[PDB]
């Protein structure tokens, strides 16, 4: 059968380069065309370039938009496509695919994310949302990098939790809320590995 | 030159329903050669796309045999004979006799169907400790209403509001919003609202601090 | 040299791309080819010799239910009683049983009174029925001789003569009733080659008979095929065993889903169909019935005891069903329940066809059963029930039930659409094509389900009437050929034209010793004929 | 799971029987009964058949067995047969002819 | 506008051709699987029982 | 169904002009390349011209022996494409096959068969042939044209004779013969259509 | 310049058991898309030809699924698994690189296999009647003989010979050969031989008349 495997991503800062590596195996490497794909989170998705096999020259392709930025190449000895992303921007931060075939996207890869950021590593802040009068949660902001996990009574309390996914804010800054509805002992989690941060909280009128 | 194309935006399906879904273009595909330069993509939540039909009527392997395409010159159709739990999410009509393309186009939402439902709205006041940090977060939160489509705007404004959108209940069917309002303590100091409209409600719903 | 390479492929491979999904369609087809139906043949407590009588019957709501025969040498009175605990008695007597039980024609397939009488009438009767099944497709029975047809049947033992044994018949016993002996002595009586299967899974031995011969019509090992069940009882001995636990209806009668269900009822029947691949028989210009989309068998295993089914079970069944048909609730408008009209099953079968088909339901279903018309046939009744719809289907009438005085209270009949087909309606063509669920509980455990969908539309053909025309008959016994006659003549009463019964009865008929020829210009004309014909000539040739 | 099996009804138990063991026989002689009951004890959902073609009722067995799971509605089967003898009619039949 | 038709034919093409030609294979498969065995029991006269 | 029919071959003497026609059915006839090719009577096959659809122009191509008398054209309407001999010669004298495609040959028509004689219709000339001593035979020569049927004893005697098939002379007729080999009652009937022509002849030593 | 491919001239063969026909070449055939242009066509007595095998790798429709092929570079191969009295016929291994072709080559025909066996020459003079025609018509004929390769020469000679050679006979598989010599009445009785050489023969065998 056929696969692939990417990888080389990871947390990076702006300005700096990178590259990201695909390994193919299982068919004929250097007889099809090999392309890259991103994906926005919460977006769709951008078609970043291709390059052509060398029967047809191995010719390069490049999304304008990127293009004299990143630099695609092959290695068909080894049967690996590579891609070169210089002088990073916030904006680059997404998910990146590789699949074979230059017009007709067949196979794909498991992707993998790459988030360009200046914000370092900080603790989490939990503030409890009191209810007045059926639902209560705890608001956690300030905290970096993805991923913080969240558990309501420490698993106890299951029913009607409603965990929103986190989304980036414009200080760079990652923030959620992870709400419950009970109507009329109620504890939230939170745990952030990075800065290894363990904080118990209360909701209570 | 670029021929667009365009699609129903969303379509919910009973499971073990026939269900079609139209993809039209600006410009007929079909080239001289005798062939519409046409395909269609899927892609599952937390999954890579996948390829299902390719120039217009011809299926891939490890696709079931249940989807099958239609069409020519400028139209075509997608028609996925039996839906199981596993056909939910986004599908993708490009072309393919001008290149390169840019993107997939917005695609079409596919989930389950089920019986409208109303938004539970609930705002909430910021944490005491939260204000003394020295901000203000006044954030109102809408459950269990289906289908999408609810909108918040807030009254005393926009620049300073983030909305979240969770992924539909696996058994509840319906969707969840957290709008929140941020803003500097010394502005919500100055003066002492989250408006839902949603096809649910009959009227919108306004609740304030 | 080798800038060949533009314009070549598509036109180099134009054809491979068509080749090869032609392929795929040969597996889309090979799996799931719809079956044909061309031969039918039933025989019924009441009098049902033929699917018509079947079908008026039932479309006049009469009753079948009979009273115990006694021409089995029965002790009826150490039987019948109010006492439900006494033993060995049934507080049950009357019952529909076919009273031509007894009645077979031995000299037909050249048969010796001693084994006649010896050999078991289920397996009679299955020849008889079989033969009358196959001239109803309009197939020569000769020209079957050699072919790779085969036979499927379902049938249990009963033990037909299995207490006291004379010495003078003895050596025609074991293959009186061993099970398997009625497909061999079918096919050897038949000249075939085909698989010969005898199956058992208690009251649904007959469907799942069929759905086996299903796969073999698709695997490919036989052209055409035969299927059914029969069932006849010649010791009661299993009602006093269920007036035991008062499983059955003391009136006899089964009320499907109605309020006052609360028992069952027995009664024999007879049941064979000729199954035969779509395509194949629209080549061979043979008529279609109705065509089978797809069948599902399956074992219910675990359960609160060994009689009592899961309606999970049925569930499952339902929906293998309907995938492999590659149908959804929606296209079918009525199901043939099991109506067993116990007070357990009969809840559980309701509830199962509630959450399997009444949901999201554009118009409300239609339900009806048959038992409620006649009673449980045992293996045949699951068959049975492929008789009345192909022809409730064929006459695009729905045919009511018996006993409905209100839906049972165990049901929730707001959960579904499904309502209770108590009042004859039309069925009519409208476009869309029609589809009926049939469906089957063994007590063994095992379920079955099938699938019918209406025949296709061939448009009639107008052809001209012939000045003068011969009919011809044949037959092996004079007395047979007068019958036929007969028979024909009372056919002839009504409104056909000569020149099709004509062609019909000399490209659908065989060639037998005992010939007659009449030449007629007018249907007067050959009614006076027919009924004044009284000579014929079963003479030599030289 | 599905099940599939062929035998022979000997009519066990076919003579004289005691009013106390009775509401069983039924069950406990019936051909697809044995099919039924191993798949009941096993809480298969594969379906369950009981065949017959006399000395070769076996052998068609695993056949259509084969077929069934070429179909792909059944993950494993079970096959095969079972002859014992409840009374001496065999022995008898066939000694009258040698 | 259709200069290099036939390159992106060939790629549109050739997994087109291993597909269906895959399925071509599962018909053989699919109408002619051999069928494994994994257990048996036997019991037979004269003590035999393995 | 892709179906093919060929018309228009038969008997020409030579120095003429013919049109054979196909016409195919069951699917786009213009979306393919025509292609003609004949084989000559105890010969190989022998590539003659094709001719391409619109999309590229439909430019119609020919071997150089061909070249300057025959012409193949297409007509979409009635989906038929016709191939005219001009200045028809013996040597020309092949068997004549419409095929779909251009380089790849999917599919054949029944073919037609071309004749180019300036000889008319000629009764058979029958002769005895007759061992010395366990074979004999007739043979016939100088008849025009196909065919001929020939039988022993009214076809009483079939095993052992064979029927060589017939050979053009160089004078336009034809010649072959029947040979029955019976070691120590021996008639031949042969029969012209073409010339009406039935003789009965006998062998004896 | 042009590509010459080659292949066994024939491969008699009998029903029953697998068979196999090589095919070689001058050029690589390979392209730089990956493909080996090479097509097989077979040709059936006295009927049309049949497609089988294109790219050497996949089979066209229709074709029975026991036919197979195979190679890559300059050489390739076909492969039958069940010989069946129907595949006798001629085959072509034909090219499709270089365009267009020309005709198909020689070709290699198959024949059923059989015993060697060795023909049995007969001369037989001219009819007298058709000597009184004025021509004169000597025939040597070979009966039963396999496998081809018959060769015929007149003493007493060329330039007047025709030869007819019937195919294999469903009976017992051998071949029949006539060779006929037709001269006028002087030359026949100018002079007052045919030589035989087959490898049924052990040595070539000379008949006069």
């Amino acid at each position: 059968e056929v696969q692939l495997v990417q990888s080389g991503g990871g947390l990076v800062q702006p300005g700096r380069s990178l590259r990201l590596s695909c390994t193919a195996s299982g068919f004929t490497f250097g007889d099809y065309a090999m392309s890259w794909v991103r994906q926005a989170p919460g977006k769709g998705l951008e078609w970043v370039g291709f390059i052509r096999s060398k029967a047809y020259g191995g010719t390069t392709e490049y999304a304008a938009s990127v293009k004299g930025r990143f630099t695609i190449s092959r290695d068909d000895s080894k049967s690996i496509a590579y891609l070169q992303m210089n002088s990073l921007k916030t904006e680059d931060t997404a998910v990146y695919y590789c699949t074979r075939g230059g017009t007709l996207f067949d196979y794909w890869g498991q992707g993998t994310l790459v988030t360009v950021s200046s914000a370092s590593t900080k603790g989490p802040s939990v503030f409890p949302l009191a209810p007045s009068s059926a639902a209560l949660g705890c608001l956690v902001k300030d905290y970096f990098p993805e991923p913080v996990t969240v558990s309501w009574n420490s698993g106890a309390l299951t029913s009607g939790v409603h965990t929103f996914p986190a989304v980036l804010q414009s200080s760079g800054l990652y923030s959620l809320s992870s709400v419950v509805t009970v109507p009329s002992t109620y504890i939230c989690n939170v745990n952030h590995k990075p800065s290894n941060t363990k904080v118990d909280k209360k909701v209570e009128p | 030159d670029v021929v667009m194309t365009q699609s129903p935006l969303s379509l919910p399906v009973t499971p073990g329903e026939p269900a079609s879904i139209s993809c039209r273009s600006s410009q007929s595909l079909l080239h001289s050669n005798g062939y519409n330069y046409l395909d269609w993509y899927l892609q599952k939540p937390g999954q890579s796309p996948q390829l299902l039909i390719y120039l217009g009527s011809n299926r891939a392997s490890g696709v079931p045999d249940r989807f099958s395409g239609s069409g020519s010159g400028t139209d075509f159709t997608l028609k996925i004979s039996r839906v199981e739990a596993e056909d939910v999410g986004v599908y993708y009509c490009m072309q393919s006799l001008q290149t390169p393309r840019l993107t997939f186009g917005p695609g079409t939402k596919v989930d389950i169907k089920r019986t409208v439902a109303a938004p539970s709205v609930f705002i909430f006041p910021p944490s005491d400790e939260q204000l003394k940090s020295g901000t203000a977060s006044v954030v109102c939160l809408l459950n269990n209403f289906y289908p999408r489509g609810a909108k918040v705007q807030w009254k005393v404004q926009s620049g300073n509001s983030q909305e979240s959108v969770t992924e539909q209940d696996s058994k509840d069917s319906t969707y969840s919003l957290s709008s929140t309002l941020t803003l500097s303590k010394a502005d919500y100091e100055k003066h002492k609202a989250c408006e839902v409209t949603h096809q649910g409600l009959s009227s919108p719903v306004t609740k304030s601090f | 040299m080798a800038s060949t390479d533009s314009e070549k492929v598509a036109e180099y491979l134009r054809r491979a791309t068509l080749d090869l999904r032609a392929a795929r369609q040969r597996i889309r087809e090979l799996e799931g080819e719809p079956i044909a139906i061309v031969g039918m043949a039933c025989r019924l407590p009441g009098g049902v010799a033929s699917p018509e009588d079947l079908w008026r019957l039932v479309a006049e709501r009469v009753d079948a239910v009979s009273e115990f025969p006694g021409d089995r040498g029965w002790d009826l009175d150490s039987l019948i009683d109010p006492d439900r605990e006494r033993a060995g008695t049934s507080y049950v007597g009357q019952g529909g049983f076919l009273h031509d039980a007894g009645e077979f024609d031995a000299g037909f397939f050249g048969i010796s009174p001693r084994e006649a009488v010896a050999m078991d009438p289920q397996q009679r009767l299955l020849l008889e029925t079989s033969w009358e099944a196959l001239e109803n497709a309009g197939v020569d029975p000769i020209a079957l001789k050699g072919t790779d047809t085969g036979v499927f049947s379902g049938l249990m033992g009963q033990g037909y003569g299995s207490g006291a044994v004379a010495p003078e018949l003895e050596g025609f016993v074991t293959t009186g009733v061993a099970s398997s002996v009625a497909s061999g002595r079918v096919s050897y009586v038949l000249g075939l080659e085909g698989p010969a299967v005898t199956v058992d899974t208690a009251c649904s031995s007959s469907l799942v008979a069929m759905h086996l011969a299903a796969q073999a019509l698709r695997q490919g090992e036989c052209s055409m095929a035969l299927a059914g069940g029969v069932t006849v009882m010649a010791t009661p001995g299993s009602f006093v065993e269920f007036s035991r636990q008062r499983a059955l209806a003391p009136d006899g009668r089964c009320k499907a889903f109605a309020a006052a269900a609360d028992g069952t009822g027995w009664s024999e029947g007879v049941g064979v169909v000729v199954l035969e691949r779509l395509s194949v028989a629209r080549e061979r210009g043979h008529r279609i019935l109705a065509v089978l989309r797809g069948s599902a068998v399956n074992q219910d295993g675990a359960s609160n005891g060994l009689t009592a089914p899961n309606g999970l079970s049925q569930q499952r069944v339902i929906r293998r069903a309907l995938a492999a048909a590659g149908l959804a609730p929606s296209d079918v408008d009525v199901v043939e329940a099991h109506g067993t009209g116990t007070t357990l099953g009969d809840p559980i079968e309701a509830q199962a066809l509630l959450a399997t088909y009444g949901q999201e339901r554009k118009q409300p279903l239609w339900l009806g059963s048959l038992k409620s018309n006649i009673g449980h046939a045992q293996a045949a009744a699951g068959v049975a029930g492929v008789i009345k719809m192909v022809q409730a289907l064929r006459h695009e009438t729905l045919p009511p039930t018996l006993h409905v005085d209100k839906p049972t209270l165990e049901v929730d009949w707001s959960a579904g659409a499904i309502e209770l087909l108590t009042e004859a309606r039309a069925w009519p063509r409208n476009g869309r094509p029609r589809r009926a669920g049939v469906s089957s509980f063994g007590v063994s455990g095992t379920n079955a389900h099938l699938i019918l969908e209406e025949a296709p539309a061939e448009e009639p053909v107008a052809a001209p009437e012939l000045p003068v025309v011969p009919l011809v008959v044949s037959a092996r016994s004079t007395e047979s050929l007068s019958g036929q006659a007969e028979r024909l003549a009372s056919l002839l009463e009504g409104d056909v034209s000569l020149t099709e019964v004509a062609g019909a009865l000399v490209s659908r008929r065989a060639v037998l010793d005992e010939r007659a020829v009449v030449v007629a210009g007018s249907r007067e004309e050959a009614v006076t004929g027919l009924r004044a014909l009284n000579t014929a000539g079963s003479g030599t040739p030289g």
